[PDB]
RNA sequence: AAGGUAAGUAUCGUUCCA
């Protein structure tokens, strides 16, 4: 949440203040599809997206999966040692497996 | 050019034919569906804010989380230090 | 967190949950900077659109609002209140807190369970519904 | 107007109190979140240089 | 001893120019104010150099649209384009960035490139597996100094020397070395004991990770 | 110390408070 607020909140502002800020969602959506396109490994190119928000949404890519790859393996070890975790924690870390 | 509508009994222009029995067979019942989601969607209400509002909410939540925005860190809750 | 609407006065919050009669207002009391908070504050992000047809979501900010801290107890990080037809609808989870969800979860089917549970126990005319799922530990084992 | 200054008089005497180490410990925890601030910086200035791109 | 026997075969003086405060948390007019102060410009940081040091771009996270998982292959002159007023990398540190702009005003009679291909992220550390495509018997680096500088040298073409190859994770390295027998043109691999005359394309197609030259 | 409140509709008493 923190990472995604984060890149938002840098994109909003940076964006000019016009009546075009209708367009948060849009942007919301453009890293909801990166993020998922690289959870898919399916390749992610828009075309008309300029190369400064593709830059930045490239860059919050790599570092939510860079998170989400220690976080799976870090539960994984948990979860191997023996350690307590919940039902639903095992499902999302085997998904993520 | 002159051709007769299969439909209608009436002599139509022979450029028009095609389209003619595209749109003269035109589901009656096709209509409704058309005529019924979009009222749907014009009286639907909104469910996330409008783009401003997630402008405002963020500016806000940057003013207390220091430990991310910011360059003064601070504690979460507080507002600066 | 950010995205769902917010609620910045009292009146407001009041409205809100008097502007609606056939659905149910789920209103997330808290602070949206906390981390407990903004745990759930994306769950209810997740099910806003699936829970449009009976259930509305409007955020609150305690701090904004100082003005249903004392009658409804508005001192856990973060709480869940549900409203239908301006009554609160009490929920018997397995806390012994009957009145609200003092804590953030992480699946987005059990919160539409507990949504669509109060919506089904609230169009009979009930004020208190009963949970699925128990709450009297985490089934973590 | 009396109890606002009996509240301020107590709430100045606790924070006397706590100045037995609060210019020290407020101090050691500002040089201890700079040694974290290395190794784990912030996210919005990992972002700053895309930003100011933008 | 500043010029020893080691100094004076790798080390080379470099220049670097260098503003600071950038951030984007300043605003348009405090920031344009700042740059107005004549305190934070670009500075005469001159120094020497051991090694060049060879940043790469990162790998590139996505399958390509055509043929995919494709192989990330960068020609070796816009890594050098770094070392030039053209371009400035910011190397942002804490609190503040650090824009600063390289160039060359020595080059030492042998010139090495570190390859920067292991890197920490936030979390965890990785390795930057782009491919380098590099000649190795004709590069020229006269672009890269200040012509008041480059009259001083008739030599600015380096050939290959040895090459660093690494395999695997960090945590699970083998390292493998290609060296050019002087003399001959005979390119041979070396592990632990391994003895092969390789191809000179063999080193193109490996990722390079520590690169020697001459300037002959 | 807990994780053990069924939710309601009535007249009646009281009290602060507007």
């Amino acid at each position: 949440l923190e990472l995604r607020a984060a890149v938002m909140h840098d994109i909003l502002d940076m964006m000019p203040e016009g009546i075009k800020q209708n367009k948060a969602r849009t942007i919301l959506q453009h890293l909801s599809e990166a993020w998922r396109c690289w959870k898919a490994n399916i390749p992610w190119k828009v075309p008309g997206l300029p190369t400064p928000i593709e830059n930045m949404i490239l860059r919050y890519v790599k570092a939510k999966a860079d998170w989400w790859t220690n976080t799976a393996h870090y539960n994984r070890e948990r979860i191997r040692r023996g350690a307590t975790v919940d039902k639903t924690v095992c499902k999302k870390n085997l998904g993520r497996l | 050019e002159y051709l007769v509508s299969p439909i209608t009994g009436e002599k139509i222009p022979a450029s028009k034919m095609q389209e003619h029995m595209r749109i003269g067979l035109l589901d009656p019942r096709w209509l409704e569906q058309r005529d019924r989601s979009i009222r749907e969607k014009q009286s639907d209400d909104e469910v996330y804010a409008p783009g401003l509002d997630i402008e405002s909410s963020l500016k806000q939540l940057a003013e207390r989380r220091t430990d991310i925005f910011g360059v003064e860190e601070t504690a979460i809750g507080k507002k600066i230090g | 967190s950010y995205m769902l609407p917010h609620l910045h006065n009292g009146w407001q919050v009041d409205q809100a949950i008097l502007s609606e009669e056939d659905r149910v207002v789920v209103i997330r009391f808290g602070h949206d900077w906390d981390p407990t908070c903004m745990k759930m504050d994306e769950v209810l992000y997740s099910i806003a659109e699936k829970v449009k047809n009976f259930a509305v979501i409007y955020l609150v900010d305690i701090t904004e609002v100082p003005d249903f801290n004392k009658m409804y107890e508005l001192y856990d990080p973060c709480t869940v209140m549900f409203f239908f037809r301006n009554k609160h609808i009490m929920i018997d989870l397995g806390t012994g807190n009957n009145n609200k969800i003092n804590w953030a979860m992480e699946d987005k089917q059990e919160m539409v369970d507990i949504i669509e549970t109060v919506y089904r126990g609230a169009r009979k005319g009930r004020g208190l519904v009963v949970s699925p799922k128990d709450y009297s530990t985490k089934y973590r084992y | 107007k009396d109890d606002e200054e009996a509240d301020a008089i107590y709430a100045a005497l606790d924070k006397r109190m706590d100045e037995r180490r609060k210019e020290r410990r407020e101090q050691r925890e500002k040089e201890e979140i700079e040694k974290y601030r290395m190794e784990r910086p912030k996210i919005q200035q990992q972002f700053s240089d895309l930003k100011r791109k933008l | 001893k500043k010029k020893t026997i080691v100094t004076d075969v790798f080390q080379g003086s470099m220049r670097i120019f260098t503003k600071k405060l950038p951030h984007p948390d300043l605003p348009a007019e405090e920031k344009e104010q700042l740059l107005h102060n004549d305190e934070y410009q670009e500075t005469m940081v001159e120094s020497t150099f051991m090694y060049l040091t060879l940043d790469l771009p990162t790998a590139p996270l996505y399958k390509d649209e055509k043929e995919q998982l494709i192989i990330p292959q960068v020609p070796l002159f816009n890594i050098l384009a770094k070392f030039n007023g053209i371009t400035e990398k910011e190397y942002k540190t804490y609190k503040e960035n650090f824009l600063k702009r390289f160039q060359l005003t020595k080059l030492p009679p042998y010139l090495i490139f570190c390859i920067k291909r292991f890197t920490k992220n936030n979390f965890f550390v990785e390795k930057n597996p782009t491919i380098v495509n590099f000649p190795i018997t004709n590069v020229d680096l006269r672009e890269y100094l200040s012509e008041e500088v480059q009259a001083v040298h008739k030599n600015t073409t380096y050939d290959l020397i040895a090459n660093i190859v690494h395999d695997g994770k960090p945590s699970e390295g083998s390292y493998r070395i290609h060296v050019l027998h002087h003399g001959t043109g005979k390119w041979y691999e070396l592990q632990d004991l391994q003895v092969t005359d390789i191809l000179p394309q063999m080193i193109t197609l490996s990722e390079a990770y520590i690169q020697i030259w001459k300037r002959r």
